[PDB]
């Protein structure tokens, strides 16, 4: 290989691997924040569906 | 929490229907015919307010 080719190929490798490393660090920080706060699309543990509630008039009024 | 708000003993005084349940059951069909309107006003108020204190009058 030419030194130019190896040099610029090394630069492409370094850019790809540095971008992957920054995305892994951001992924760790995102997972930490979403587990702590629960406001993201991850760590959404189920609650009861409110569509199961009967909203009809019952046999007694006070409900 | 907050203090519950109960109506007074004067606000609960009313002239009672002091007849037995057989008297009521014998008069029941004509009572449901003749006394329809305040009964249904009360039961509408009772199912909408969901509170007896809001349904006294």
């Amino acid at each position: 290989d030419a030194p130019e080719k190896n040099y610029e190929r090394t630069m492409a490798i370094l850019q790809i691997e540095s971008e992957k490393a920054e995305l892994r660090l951001k992924e760790l920080e995102v997972r930490r924040l979403m587990r702590a706060k629960g406001d993201g699309p991850w760590f959404q543990y189920p609650t009861i569906d409110k569509a199961l509630i009967d909203h009809s008039p019952k046999a007694t009024p006070d409900n | 929490p907050g203090i519950v708000e109960l109506p007074s003993l004067e606000d609960l005084k009313v002239q009672e229907v002091k007849v037995s349940s057989s008297v009521l059951k014998a008069a029941a069909h004509h009572y449901g015919a003749q006394c329809d309107k305040p009964n249904k006003e009360f039961m509408l108020c009772r199912w909408e307010e969901k509170d007896p204190r809001r349904c006294l009058e």
